[PDB]
Formats: structure tokens, C-alpha cells, sequence
RNA sequence: CAGCCUGGGGCCUCGUGAACGCCCUGAGCCGGUGCACAGUCCGGCAUCUCCCUACACCGAGAGAAGACCCCGUGGAGCUUCA
RNA sequence: CCCCAUGAAAAGGGAGUCUGGAACGAUCCCGGGAGACCGUACCUAGAACCGACACUGGUGCCCGGGUGAGAAGCCCAAG
RNA sequence: GGUGCAGAUCCCGGCGGUAGUAACAGCGAAGGGGGGUGAGAAUCCCCCUCGCCGGAAGGGCAAGGGUUUCCCGGCAACGUUCGUCAGCCGGGAGUUAGCGUCCUAAGGUAGGGCCUAAUAGGUACCUACCGAAAGGGAAAGGGGUUAACAUUCCCCUGCCU
RNA sequence: CCUUUCGUCUUGAAACACGGGCCGGGGAGUUCACAUCAGUGGCGAGCUUAAGGAGAUUAUCUCCGAAGGCAUAGGGAAACCA
RNA sequence: ACCUAUCUAGCCGAACUCCCCUGGAACGGGGGGCCAUAGAGGGUGAAAGCCCCGUAGGCUAAAGAUAGGUGGAAAGUGGCUAGAGGUAGAGUACCAUCCCCUGGUUUGGGGGUGGGAAGUUAGGGGACACGUGCCUCUAAGGCUAAAUAUGUCCCGAGACCGAUAGCAAACUAAGUACCGUGAGGGAAAGCUGAAAAGAACCCCGGAAGGGGGAGUGCAAAGAGCCUGAAACCGGGUGGUUAUAC
RNA sequence: AAGCCUCCCGGUGGAUGGCUCGGCUCGGGCACCGAAGAAGGGCGCGGCAAGCAGCGAAAUGCUCGGGUGAGGCGCAAGCAGCCGUUGACCCCGAGGUCCCCUAAUGGGAUAUCCUGCCGGGUUUCCGGCUCCCGGUUUAUAACUGGGUGGGAACCCCCCGAACGGAAACAUCUUAGUAGGGGGAGGAAAAGAAAUCAAUUGAGAUCCCCUGAGUAGGGGCGACCGAAAGGGGGACAGC
């Protein structure tokens, strides 16, 4: 998901509701919202045996 | 060494490359069958005739008419299901639930095939 | 005029026309180049660091 | 049109075809309503050359 | 110091057909209380329901992280004898 | 007439002069032969281009009578 | 263990109310009658009349769009209404030149060389070339013919190399 | 009969502060490494094997491998003492 | 050339469709019988070791490719001992200065700038400099097997997700439609049942997988096709209203 | 009369639940293509043919062997017709064709297009034409014969950032990373000591674990940060 040059609409906007990052017309890349890079993304790096 | 991941082994059935398409025919001979030819299965072919196991209509005997290769099923002959206008179409029923009966020599081609599978002298 | 008018003129021809090379309508006459295929002053094609996000 | 047979000389996927699906594949293909996604239209659109 | 008339809107009728304010639908008014100006709380006054039009008085109406003042060991810019 | 502004260059043509060449020989007329390749539809804008639209915005360019100086206004020709 | 949600002017999808409300006025156009088609007609077609424009709503010409042109058949949307109709959809057809290509200014490039560590960098010098559909630049018009384009196809007169 | 609307910021401020149309789906203290503690177990003046090798039905597994690190004495700069 | 092996290919490969019941279908329940070096796994009207494939194990080459052997040729050709003699890489080391970096610090390496050696009886190095001894190496030219860096790709496995997640991408085309003059940004969208058996046929309308009736089929939620919640709206059921939250 | 509330039913949306020819991680294999014309694009090509995919005017496939063995004519069910037992379709290998641009190189390009000069046979057409190395022929004329670009990451080498951190900030650090340029291969690099260490010892290089945040550096600030030795792997040296 962080293929994207996704940004805010900075503030004062108004019609930017949000600080939600939206690249050039629709919004991405948030942890919360659809298709972005997850919150916490398991990988391979953590430890496994005991 | 072949895999056994379900999702691979189902892309073989369902993208099966035109001269492996035997493997999805192939059933079970009679014992009257094997008695003068020594041999258990054997791919189906056209002008044959079969016998049935499984579903609504077990235990006919036919003649081997109509064929799904690229995906495998057959159909045989005295055996429909009427249409709304009245025209019959082939009921479909697989090879999985039938024995053949008989087979056609004449071909010479099909022949040494049969032959080659280590049954006995002829 | 700042507005719409801005955009009246705009009818010529574009200042970007279709390069030989990458199949892009991104060839400036103008500058007796192509900014997208490379194709003018490099006989290497144009590639970078980063076509994407990394 | 005095067009410099650059896109005119070319012809197929460039000027051409933003054609209709053929009949009888229609058919064919018993599809419920059959359509090219890739339709296009002067008045709407602004073929990238 | 106002008045009359005309065209198009505005009225009505057929067809098409949106967006704004929405914790709510429970909000009438008046004193009072309380963040020191209430729709719900307190005490009175009233208050039948439904519909259409005109008014914007109120809804501390909506529009927009106030354009002002200050803070952040926050930016950018300009200048010089930092 | 004006200028402390003096108002583009090639290719392409034509002619003039001198050298060499062969004697046949046309920038004349008459008859004959040939002459790549590619542009070529439509619209030019109150619906055909752009401005997200079948958008009073812009982008153009050029061109009847009378009344009337008039391409002003009016009306009416062509459409 | 990606782990229990009402919010984060959250995200995304669906649908509310204001609601058949606003608007479908404003920039000087306007239609009416009779007939036809078709299920269905203010809106489409036929006739007549009438009003408006009329240095532009007319006429011819670009860059651009790219079939928007024409024929035949259609209307669920698409058209600010409707719609038998259309630049819309569906089935077919349609541009011809002995009467741009050449050269060149602003300039530009590509190479040889002068630097740059290198370069897809700069380059005063030299060389080669690109650079105008309104610059210059050989030579035709007339009539006539298809629904569709024409100085190009048919005829005569030509004309230039 | 008794009953100020959710959350949050906040001395209280929530009710004239903010964010709040409805419904559904998504959605936020995780990973590693070090340090230190607790709890738990194995062994014990030791502990501990890593990296790594061999065999194996082959990443599981068994054996081997102290390599090393911590503790096992501190003081001071040292010479050293201990 | 030949031989051997390996890779490109396909091939062999066990055991029940036995009985009863349910079930549209048995791949279910009960009973009965069997292979197994093969009970990974997949398919077939459901949950099948023995219905089908595959599996453990084994087999395949014309023709190619890879590896090895089998082949041929050329060049240079004593060993030790003692003595004598000779060779052994320059702007290179090294030094001063400026700069760069690395822990390299009065101590490292590199470069610019200026100087600048010895060179076999040579030199360097052995944490500031110098000297002395002791120890070990020989640059200023080459060249080099393996032991490791990675997934454009191909096999295999998985305490990775099930269609707003999973990489953007599971779909008729995905860097596709598209927004941008431009570098660029960047989508949405899966399920008819097993077999279309896709409702023949009759009535309405012009038509519409439109109405109605019939029919297929276990089932039609039969094309907009699995299941089908709410926000919503409509009909109805049950209460219930115009002096009142 | 509105309704109000709840509930039954229907439609409007499709979450849930289920299913998956998809991706994702891992490990292991494998691991250069290119002027004989790449990769990358642009065009065409089937009976009725739009996209994909495949294909190159020899366009849904051409030939030859090998296997295969009765249907085939893709995605994808229609009309019509054909190929197939004289061995199809498919798969393997070998060939043949293989348009245009493209590093594109006859010359030119704001044309995926136009356009020369030689030599060849000759109807169609075929071969050659920047910067170099070495030869023919005069000592400058042409002629004989062989370095360019791409490739997911990885590799090598030059050039070379700010953001932040120090709660400010300028030395320092973030850091030779981001990035630029060049150049390769399937691995690259490096590779035989002017090496160490120290009681007279070891014996190329590389990577792995330790040594070790030790040594040592710095407004002594954040921080940076070895070597030697030991233990492993293969250990080749001309």
C-alpha cells in the first residue's frame, strides 16, 4: 500500500474535512482506511522459538 | 514431489493441456472385459458402449454417442431429458460412475495401445 | 483572464507530441525533445531512481 | 485536415475503432448485455493521440 | 412622497429534478437558575390538529481550525554596525 | 513626404562575357512518351476546439438596397 | 494472535430529511392553423402563414477533435421536457491531383575539437543537417456528373518539366 | 411517581465549547534489541552453548561442538597491593 | 567420432462400486470384504484408502543440451654440493604544506601542490620523535578455483487473507479507463444449479429474462440469478390519537 | 384525519456466513540477452474477429523427425464449413519465415516515416555504407577483417545532499546513506603480505560467530567506532 504519493489537503480546507492523506482526488495510505499498509504488519523479523 | 497445495493441483483439471485430456475418461472395464484382455482401465473412445452405476438411471447399458473431452464427460445414447419445447438432449454422466461393456477392433491404432500395457500374448 | 479564459487558448498544438520510442504523446517539439522516452540527447533510455515510490 | 499523416498514416489502435462488439460472438458467448469497456466518444473524451 | 402601467421572474398546472444547516423532533412565551443570555431544569402563562403563501425577528441560523492579540526554546522572508 | 526606425536572407530563374570541344542542330514549331510519395471527409463554434457539459468565457481570420458620412442605429434583400 | 469501537470535522458503501422544494426566467426570437406518421405528439414530419437575425445566427477558409460525413433501422439510457427525432445507439459505405514534399530567419541539433572525473554537462571554432500547411518557391480552368468528396473522375480548351 | 444530551477538553466548565443525519463493513500501544525486575522452571561454583558439523523418515529431530559471555574479589592512574 | 551418466516427454503402477436403510444423487447410517513400501493430495451429483487421477516405488528416447571417460598435438626439460660473480620495478618511496575522509589520536589511508631518494653492500615495518641494538617482510605490474550478494524466474512448504483484506491487480483490459501540456497519480468490479433443464406452449401489451397461467428441476430469491441485516419505504396484523410532552 | 410503536409480508440495497484457477511470505533450484539486429514500443493477421493472448504479409500457424493417441478448429455455447485413421489437434526438439521504429548505423525526421550510392543477379528483390583496431592501393580515396544498449535486485568505482539529533545551534553526528555519472557479470569485488605479534610464533583472500560498544575518537554532546586472537565454513596458487 505505500505505492502512493498520498498526502493531506492540509487545513482550512474545509472541504478536506480531515487531515486523512488523499492523493490528488481520492483518499489512501491511512492506517485506518481502506487498502493502506496495515497497523502493525506482522513479519518475518520477529522471533518464532522459545 | 509433486505439490499438494489444493489451489495447484486444481489448475491441472481445469487448464488440462489437449493430449493429457485421456485422464479424465478412463474407467473401469467389466471382468468379462479384463477375462480376454488382462487389463483393468482404459481410456474411452467413440463407437463403444457402457454400462452404469451411480444416479437416477443405474443399471442402463447403451452406446458410447457423445463426449466432453477438454473437461470429461460422456454421454450415451436411449437415455434424455425432454426439453420445454419436446426435443431431447443427452444426459451427462461421468465416467466415475460406469463400466464399459465392449470396445471396437477396428482400428489397428488403438490396438497396439491395448497391447502394449503387458497383457498377455493377444 | 486568470479564470476560464486562461484555458481559451489552449487549442494549439501540443507542446507534447508522440515520441517514436515509449508510445507516449510526451515528445516537446519544442525543446527538440523527448522528456518521457529519452529519444534527443541520451542513447541510453531515460531511467531513475525512482519511476515510483520506493 | 491537413494532418501531417502521423496519426492519420497510422491507423488501428490509433485512429481507429472505437468500435461495437460483433454480433454474432454475442451469441456466442450468451452474455447477458455485451459491451467493449473501452468504449469512447469525441465529444466526451480526448484520445491521448 | 408617493402613485399607475408593461416584459420576465415570482402565482398556479404538466414533465424533469438537487444541495445547506440535522446529538435530537421533544423546541410556544415570560421571569429565574446555572459557564454569569435555555428546548428540555424551576415557577407560572397559555397552548386542538392539518394545509398554503409572505416575512427573514429568533433559532446566541448556516458559510469558513478568526484575517486581529499572544504562546510554541515552530517555520519562511527581508535588512544591518547580530 | 517622413526616419538618431532605412525597413531578411536562401534556394530557384534568366541573361551577359571568355575558354575548350565536336559538327550537327536548336530556348522554333510539328508528331510522340512520361511525370514519384503523401495532405485531401466534416466543423468552425450560442451544440462539432478548449474551459469537467449540447457552457452568454476565450481562440481566429476574410467578404447587398434604401435610409443614411458611414462596417453607427432601423428595416428589408441573399441565406 | 492484524483480536472485542459511537465517535477520530475517520474511511468506504447504502439511504435519510429539508422534498417533487430550487431551478428548467433574466444576455431583446415566436409561433399559429390544417393534414401525416406512428402505441404514444406543444416538442417529429407535410402545407400555408407569421416573426426574428441579416458587417452576422450569412458565406468560405485553419490548428483540433477523428468519423463529429452520408445511407438504412431503432429508442433503456444518453438530450436539461418529451420524443417516432438527433452530432445517440445499432447495420453498411465514403476522400484520388504532372498544375507538403524544396530552401531559408529567428535559431536549434549532431559530430570533430576546448573544458567537465564522468557524464543524458557547457561548448566561443569548424563541419553536416533540422527548422514556415499565412516567408519564397514550374506550370488549369471551365463547365458537367454521385447521398456522400472533387481545380483530382467524364468533355474541351490548355499549360509546365 | 422521579428523571438537563453523547464523548472529550476542562477548577467547574457541557447546556451559548468543540466533534457529533442514519445504517452496515473496515479501523489504532504492536516488533526487535538491550538494560532492569517479577513470576516460573532446569542446573549449580559454576552456568551457558552460539556460530557451526555429522546422522536422520530432513527445516521437526539426536549427538557433537565452551567459541565466547556472566559470575567466581576489590581498591586505585599506575607501578602494585590485595 | 564412440561409450556412460544427467536434463528436455510421456509411461507402469493394489485393493469393493458387496448387502440393507435414508437420500434427487451416496462420497451418508448399519452390516459385510480387501490392498497397503502407495491412507500427500485432487476429482467424481455430499464427508469415498479399496469409483477415477495421482501418490511410494519404478520405467521411457529418435533429436538435442550438459558432465565424465575414451583422443591428438606443441613447448620446456638432469638432481645435489662448495666457492666466485651478477640480477632483483622512480618523480616511485619519502619529506613540507593544503584538503578529504576514516577511531587513527603530536601516530591512518587518499589526493593537490613543492621538493625529493636509496635501490642487494637496497629498503620498509615493529603506536611522539631520535639513536642503539633484536624480530619479520621485499611494493611502486600482473592474473586466480572455491567458500557469499539477490529474486526478473522456476519447483516445494506454510500457526499468511478470503473479495472494502490479501501486493493495485482473483473479473472480458488491468498500470487498463481515466485526471493532468508534464514529469506523474491512479481506479471499480468474484458465486445460476451437477447437468441451461434458460420457462415450450396459451392470454395482455409494441417491446422489454415484462405481466399472468402452465412446465423443468431437491429447491427456484430463474439472468438484477447462494445465503440475503439495517438504515428505507409500502400493504397488513395488534393496540392507539385532534386539551394537549 | 397524521399516525405512533411493535410486529408479519414485500420490495431497495448486498454485510454476515460460507466457496476460491489470486496474491503473500519463506526456504531450495536456477540464474545474462544483445549489429546474425535486443529489450521496449507501433502497426497488421482468422469466414463471419473488438480486447487479450498468440502470431509477422510464410499473420490463429509452415516443414521435419520424437512421444501421444480419437477427435480438433483459444479465451468463448452462434451460422456455415473444413482438417482427422494416408495419423490429426496437442507436447518436445530441430528448423523456415520473422513488417516498422527502436542503442537503429546509407542520409534525413516535431513522419513508428520518406529518401539516396554502390555491387549482385535481376520480374519480384538481395548485400554493404558515428568511434575505433589491425591490412589492400598514392604518400588522405575507397576498399579487407572484429568496442555501443537493456536486464528485479544484487556488484564495483568516482560525485555528492538536506530532514532531524544535540530538547536551542554553529563543531560534530545523522552520512558516504538518499541521489547523480560510468561499467560489468551471474555473481561481482579481492586474492598471494614491505601481513601481523612479541620470546621469537602464526602464515592468501572472503564471509559467518565471538572478540566488543573493548581499543580509540568528539561543544568529551548526542553519538561514532576497530584491529589482533579464538571458533566455523571451503581451505586450491601458478
Amino acid at each position: 500500500g505505500k505505492r502512493t504519493s498520498a498526502l493531506s489537503f492540509g487545513i482550512n480546507l474545509g472541504i478536506a474535512r480531515v487531515p486523512r492523506v488523499k492523493g490528488s482526488g481520492e483518499a489512501a495510505l491511512a492506517p485506518n482506511t481502506v487498502g493502506g499498509r496495515l497497523a502493525f504488519p506482522p513479519t518475518t523479523e520477529k522471533r518464532l522459538v522459545e | 514431489m509433486i505439490s499438494s497445495k489444493p489451489s495447484k493441483q486444481r489448475k491441472l483439471v481445469y487448464n488440462l493441456p489437449n493430449h493429457l485430456r485421456y485422464k479424465l475418461l478412463t474407467a473401469r472395464l467389466s471382468e468379462d472385459l479384463e477375462k480376454q484382455y488382462g487389463i483393468k482401465r482404459i481410456s474411452i473412445r467413440k463407437g463403444d458402449s457402457v454400462k452404469l452405476m451411480r444416479g437416477s438411471q443405474v443399471g442402463y447399458e447403451g452406446k458410447v454417442v457423445e463426449v466432453d473431452r477438454k473437461r470429461g464427460r460422456v454421454a450415451i445414447e436411449g437415455l434424455t431429458k425432454k426439453k420445454a419445447d419436446g426435443t431431447p438432449v443427452y444426459v451427462w454422466v461421468h465416467a466415475s460412475k460406469v463400466i464399459i461393456t465392449k470396445l471396437d477392433t477396428g482400428d489397428k491404432e488403438r490396438m497396439d495401445a491395448i497391447e502394449r500395457k503387458r497383457k498377455m500374448r493377444e | 483572464m486568470k479564470g476560464t479564459p486562461s484555458f481559451g487558448k489552449m487549442n494549439k498544438t501540443p507542446t507534447h507530441v508522440r515520441c517514436r520510442r515509449c508510445g507516449r504523446n510526451s515528445f516537446n517539439a519544442r525543446k527538440g525533445y523527448c522528456a518521457a522516452c529519452g529519444f534527443g540527447r541520451s542513447k541510453k533510455i531515460r531511467r531513475y531512481s525512482w519511476q515510483n515510490k520506493k | 485536415k491537413h494532418k501531417s499523416l502521423g496519426k492519420k498514416l497510422r491507423l488501428g489502435k490509433a485512429l481507429k475503432r472505437n468500435s461495437p462488439i460483433p454480433a454474432w460472438v454475442i451469441i456466442k458467448t450468451q452474455a447477458e448485455i455485451r459491451f467493449n469497456p473501452l468504449r469512447r466518444n469525441w465529444r466526451r473524451n480526448n484520445l491521448k493521440v
